[PDB]
């Protein structure tokens, strides 16, 4: 039934939102300068991933332990599906970030 | 000399003054709040005594006799002059301007003008709105608590240095130490003037009350539905009150409150006035002054009358409709922004599928945003003041502004449509109309007449082709001169008395109208829905910035906020220059920072 | 300068096809029942303009928890009966013109008779007959209208548009 | 070339986050001045006197 | 949707009311729930609706997301294929520049560094023409795809769009001259009505809608109703939009017909969320008329 709520659910319910507000404006007008709201994104999302890349290894160097590349892969795979997920939402090309962010 | 008189010309020039004065004292009382930005010479703890010596007599002015207690500001008094010529010079200003208006409404009162706000919509509107903005500037005088200090010691120096005082010192003086109540003086002051202002406050029983209906009122009869008849949609909206549909209801109860402790005669004898009074009061509890400065009405108002002979009537009134008022106004006010919220989105949901209907329904989206915006004040100035307990916070607002955005976003992007539409009109059937209607008065002078045959021939030349071509018009000349026909003509000893042709006045109103839809669109979207005073009021738009974030229903509607901020520059005067950087600044800050947050929030949705 | 107006009567007396012959100038032989709608007309009248709403009730008996929303905050009342119909005649009497008393003891009311078109046809008299019915004729609405005390009685016909103007300038100047 | 029938462009560009003028809006200094009756004379039917 | 599909609508449109109007709210939710189940009942009592319509439907929504997720998974493929050959195609990263050196002269140098990895001009100076022709080639074809400002998402939908011709999508032009407001010879008006009697709560022993056919029909019908330019109206003109409205006003809880009406509306507002989320992705991918004025008579 659909009166359950998951986390999921909600979040995206939630996510579509915001992103549809993002996208309502290309460009906007103030004191002449122009602001464009999804290069916000784009460059949050650019720190957000690569953070993130850093952070799953998870390398402790008191205890010589990281993470195997076959998780770390799935983990990566995975960011790039929901990012691509983003992008049916907002016009932000997502392979340059991908490009960036993993060169 | 009634023709030469240029009414028309005074009201709208003192108009623009008394608000350039209004923004300059502002930002001088604002600047001496804090003690950050005010002058050195009020804070310094060894020139404290000169100071309180000058306050101990403000007018009265002693020199040749030091006596020991002003030494230290003898010799400093070049960096004063030359640092306190400002203000002295902004309260010169403001005395010229009070004895130019004072002036201007005799000659009104000799004259004996007629006032109708569905007749002379142009001339009512001007006079209440500089009477108000005269009233206003005087309270805010009153408030600035260091208005002596400066004026006494500018002019102490000046005596010092040159042995004369200043020539236009007396009069600033004079006129301080009057002005300490000022709504008190102004009562006495206005008696002679009673009868013209009575008369506008009474014409506005026609609009006012039908204004201030309830949202059940408005459920009842449909309000702003183009979907509820749909035979006639496609029919232009109109009304012979056109003016009138769109006018800000907060400047109809500052005209009425104003207006009637001014002429507190005509109450006990007048009951439509009374009434009027009564609802304006019940309307509201808190009125706004100049941007964030408020007054309170029924603490004003009980102590001005409490020395009355036999007022405790008005005493009692006052009492049942604050209690009133407190009670349900929060209430009432909730309900009409709860219909606002759903008209607004059906109104932009269809003209977005139909943007043909903007012209002839454009009526209907400036009345709407007008009430949006009237709400979204009224909300903003009660919640900061006004603790009796919530009740005053709205977190549905985004939707509100949201829409009102749209609309705006509509009205700019099909603007040629709406041109193309009422040039048609103008060129087809008012012309005609007018045409058969002057041919039909029994007898007109030739300066009347130069100016109604040159409304026919301007509106004749106007076609069609001049549209697509970008052709951009100029009608500022009709509607100056329609003003001037209406001071011509609402005078007494006239030829052509604008009471016996009122149809004559509301068609040329509605030509007005369709003129100022034709040329004017950015002027009547600033002036309709502006909303300039967030930028006065952050630390709410901040709370509902992040409100709206936190619920996710209304996160679509969360870029309105970074919208709003374009229109931070309206509120800037020619005349205060200075305010212009700092203001542009904080528009520039603002946004970033929203943009940055629903940025946070959109990557943290995403890791998630 | 608005009035309200709910029209209330038997099922198949032809109230919604009066308001719509009214409104849209047109007739529908069609016979769609309905539980509520609301029609909306421009008049001139007595020289002064008024804006009508009109209300259109159900005669079916199931629907009655649902007719006392349209009563409420009401000017005028019109009560239709068929012509050819002397059961809904006799309703009047015992069911339309009572409730209507309940609800609003103080608003006035106008009885029109419906179908005047039908009433003259030895075609329909005479399969009332086989029913062993007779149609109504004008002075017995006459002492109806008298004893329920209506302002008014008229007679109308939509497909005809006989007294269709009538009924409606004539509840306008019933309120005033 | 198979895959190519059904595909089209994509109108993707790239801006800077904030974009400045080539010339800011300078302060603009104060000077007083006193009330004329006589600038709305030039336009429409004024009157000179 | 040119067979089946286009036969059901037909007939479904002629077991539908031929006017229908909004309630005011006067009448309050509870009464105007009795007023849609009435207008309505035909398609209610329709049982092939959910059987073969329902099913249709979803076959065309799943083709479409189909669509929509290998595109999305030869993008994500593709450009993971791009990254591997930029050493080969001297595409550099953005190196790290501190105080004290500028960006030209530390790229010039990381280039340099990387200079014998670029491979068509080690065959050009030494290699034979058929290498050097062959190599040109495939660096063209390697560095030119379809995730370079490509898409095939749109052509999908035009085609689709195309494929409606048939007048009973549209219906008639409407006699006020502006858009159809009451009567019912739309399609969002029978979406609406199919909206009305898949949000009635089922019983315990049968099965829901999303149950069975899941978030492929209501994509179906968005499209369809994007493609002909319709969504706007259908917002507009919904009955359980409406009726959700009118519930959130008043507030009244109470069984109709066997329906309870407060279960009703939080269902609404679920597929409202969900149909909102489907248009503002399909017009995302997807990107007058002037009236003239009276005359004097
Ligand atoms: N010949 C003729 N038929 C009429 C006339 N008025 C109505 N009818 C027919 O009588 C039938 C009933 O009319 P209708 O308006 O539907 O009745 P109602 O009382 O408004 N219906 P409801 O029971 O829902 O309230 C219809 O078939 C209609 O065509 C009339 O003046 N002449
Ligand atoms: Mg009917």
């Amino acid at each position: 039934n659909r009166l359950v709520v998951t986390n999921l659910d909600k979040l995206h319910t939630a996510l579509s939102e915001l992103c549809f507000s993002i996208n309502y404006v290309p460009n906007m007008v103030v004191w002449e300068h122009t602001f464009t709201p999804r290069e916000y994104l784009t460059s949050h999302l650019e720190i957000r991933f690569t953070k993130s890349i850093v952070g799953m290894t998870m390398y402790n160097q008191a205890t010589q332990e990281i993470a195997k590349p076959s998780e770390l892969l799935t983990s990566v795979r995975a960011y790039m599906t929901v990012l691509q997920s983003i992008e049916n939402y907002v016009q932000i090309d997502i392979t340059r970030v991908f490009n960036n962010v993993l060169l | 000399q009634p023709s030469q008189q240029k009414l028309a010309e005074k009201l709208t020039i003192l108009n623009d003054r008394g608000v350039g004065m209004l923004t300059r004292l502002y930002n001088i009382k604002k600047a001496c709040g804090d003690p950050k930005a005010k002058p050195s010479y009020l804070i310094d703890k060894n020139l404290e005594s000169a100071v309180k010596f000058i306050v101990r007599k403000f007018p009265a002015v002693e020199t040749r006799n030091n006596n020991q207690q002003l030494a230290q500001l003898q010799k400093e008094k070049s960096e004063i002059l030359k640092n306190l010529a400002l203000y002295y010079f902004t309260f010169v200003d403001v005395m010229e301007f009070k004895d130019h208006v004072c002036e201007l409404l005799n000659t009104i009162d000799v004259c004996q003008v007629f006032f109708d706000i569905t007749v002379n919509f142009d001339l009512t509107k001007n006079y209440l709105d500089l009477i108000i903005t005269y009233t206003t500037l005087m309270i805010l005088l009153s408030r600035i608590e260091e208005r002596k200090a400066i004026i006494g010691l500018y002019n102490y120096a000046h005596e010092m240095t040159h042995g004369a005082s200043d020539r236009e010192y007396p009069r600033l003086g004079q006129m301080i130490v009057d002005y300490e109540n000022p709504l008190k003086k102004m009562m006495e002051e206005f008696v002679p003037h009673s009868k013209s202002l009575s008369d506008a406050l009474i014409s506005l029983q026609m609009v006012y009350p039908r204004r201030n209906l309830s949202a059940d009122q408005w459920r009842n009869a449909q309000l702003l539905s183009l979907i509820s008849a749909p035979s006639t949609m496609l029919n232009p909206a109109q009304s012979d009150t056109m003016p009138c549909e769109y006018l800000s209801l907060d400047a109809m109860e500052k005209w009425i409150i104003f207006g009637f402790i001014l002429c507190h005669g005509i109450l006990n004898t007048d009951a439509t006035a009374l009434n009027l009074w009564k609802l304006a009061l019940q309307s509201s509890s808190c009125l706004s002054l100049f941007r964030d400065e408020v007054f309170h009405i029924h603490k004003a108002a009980e102590d001005l009358f409490v020395n009355i002979r036999g007022y405790n009537k008005r005493i009692n009134d006052i009492r049942e409709c604050k209690e009133a008022a407190v009670s349900h106004a929060g209430s009432m006010h909730r309900e009409r922004r709860k219909f606002l919220r759903s008209a607004l989105k059906e109104l932009a949901t269809v003209l977005s599928d139909q943007p043909g209907l903007l012209g002839p329904k454009a009526l209907f989206v400036f009345m709407a945003l007008s009430f949006a915006r009237d709400e979204i004040i009224w909300l903003l100035r009660h919640a900061d003041n006004m603790p009796k307990k919530d009740d005053f916070i709205d977190k549905h607002i985004a939707e509100l502004i949201f829409y009102m955005e749209e609309l705006r976003a509509h009205v700019r992007k099909y603007g040629p449509v709406m041109q193309r539409y009422y040039v048609q009109y103008l060129s087809g059937f008012d012309a005609v109309v007018l045409n058969e209607l002057v041919q039909n008065l029994s007898v007109c002078p030739e300066d009347e007449s130069i100016i109604m045959s040159s409304f026919v021939n301007t509106m004749t030349s106007l076609s069609v082709k001049q549209v697509e071509d970008g052709e951009v018009f100029d009608f500022r000349g009709m509607r100056l001169d329609w003003f001037r026909l209406q001071a011509y003509t609402s005078v007494s000893k006239a030829s052509l008395g604008l009471a016996d042709h009122r149809e004559l006045g509301k068609m040329m109103n509605t030509i007005i109208f369709h003129t100022k839809m034709v040329d004017s669109l950015v002027e009547m979207l600033v002036e309709t829905s502006d909303l300039s005073i967030f930028c006065f009021y952050s630390r709410a738009f901040e709370k509902m910035f992040q409100q709206c974030l936190e619920l996710p229903s209304q996160s679509r509607y969360s870029i309105a906020f970074p919208l709003l901020c374009t229109h931070f520059m309206s509120c800037t005067h020619e005349l205060c220059p200075e305010e212009r950087h700092h203001i542009g600044d904080r528009s520039l800050s603002l946004c970033n920072m929203f943009l940055d947050e629903m940025a946070k929030q959109a990557r943290n949705l995403i890791t998630d | 300068q608005a009035i309200k107006c709910v029209v209330v009567g038997d099922g198949a007396v032809g109230k919604t096809c009066l308001l719509i012959s009214y409104t849209t100038n047109a007739f529908s032989g069609e016979y769609i029942p309905t539980v509520f709608d609301n029609y909306s007309a421009n008049v001139m009248v007595d020289g002064k303009p008024v804006n009508l709403g009109l209300w259109d009730t159900a005669g079916q008996e199931d629907y009655d928890r649902l007719r006392p929303l349209s009563y409420p905050q009401t000017d005028v009342f019109l009560i239709c009966f068929s012509l050819v119909s002397p059961a809904s005649f006799e309703n009047v009497r015992a069911k339309w013109y009572p409730e209507v008393r309940h609800h609003c003891p103080n608003t006035p009311i106008i009885l029109v008779g419906t179908k005047l078109d039908l009433r003259d046809d030895k075609d329909t008299i005479e399969k009332l007959k086989e029913k062993k019915l007779t149609p109504i004729t004008y002075p017995q609405g006459l002492a109806m209208a008298k004893e329920i005390g209506a302002v008014k009685y008229l007679e109308c016909s939509a497909l005809t548009q006989r007294g269709l103007k009538t009924v409606f300038d004539e509840a306008i100047r019933a309120v005033l | 070339r198979e895959i190519g029938i059904l595909t089209t462009n994509k109108n993707t560009s790239r801006t800077h986050k904030i974009i400045a003028p080539a010339n800011l809006e300078r302060p603009v200094r104060y000077i007083r001045k006193p009330i004329d009756y006589t600038i709305l004379d030039d336009i429409g039917h004024g009157v000179k006197v | 949707l040119q067979g089946t599909i286009l036969q059901y609508v037909k007939t479904l449109m002629e077991v539908m009311p031929k006017i229908c109007r909004l309630p005011r709210h006067e009448y309050g939710s509870p009464g105007i729930l009795e007023f849609f189940h009435h207008q309505l009942k035909d398609i209610v009592e329709y049982a092939e609706l959910k059987t073969v319509c329902f099913q249709n439907l979803r076959e065309v929504g799943n083709a479409i997301l189909f669509c929509l997720l290998i595109e999305q998974s030869l993008s994500l493929e593709e450009v993971c294929d791009l990254l591997h050959a930029a050493p080969f195609q001297n595409i550099l990263p953005r190196v790290h520049v501190k105080e004290g050196e500028r960006l030209d002269a530390k790229m010039k140098r990381l280039e340099s560094k990387y200079a014998p990895l670029h491979l068509v001009p080690l065959i050009e100076r030494l290699g034979t023409p058929q290498q050097i022709a062959i190599a040109r080639e495939g660096d063209l074809l390697t560095k030119e795809r379809l995730c370079c400002g490509l898409s095939m998402f749109e052509v999908i939908l035009t085609r689709i769009r195309s494929f409606l011709d048939d007048p009973i999508w549209r219906g008639p032009l409407p006699s006020n001259g502006v858009m159809h407001v009451d009567e019912c010879v739309e399609f969002h008006r029978l979406w609406s009505a199919m909206q009305f009697v898949y949000c009635i709560p089922v019983g315990t022993h049968e099965f829901t809608v999303e149950q069975c056919f899941g978030d492929g029909l209501h994509w179906a019908g968005c499209m369809i109703i994007v493609l002909l330019g319709q969504q706007r109206r259908f917002a507009v003109l919904d009955f359980c939009y409406h009726l959700l409205k009118v519930q959130k006003h008043d507030g009244k809880d109470e069984i109709i017909k066997n329906v309870p009406l407060k279960k009703m509306v939080e269902r609404i507002r679920k597929f409202q969320i969900l149909n909102d989320e489907i248009i503002t992705i399909l017009d995302k991918y997807l990107k007058v008329r002037c009236f003239q004025p009276p005359i004097h008579q």
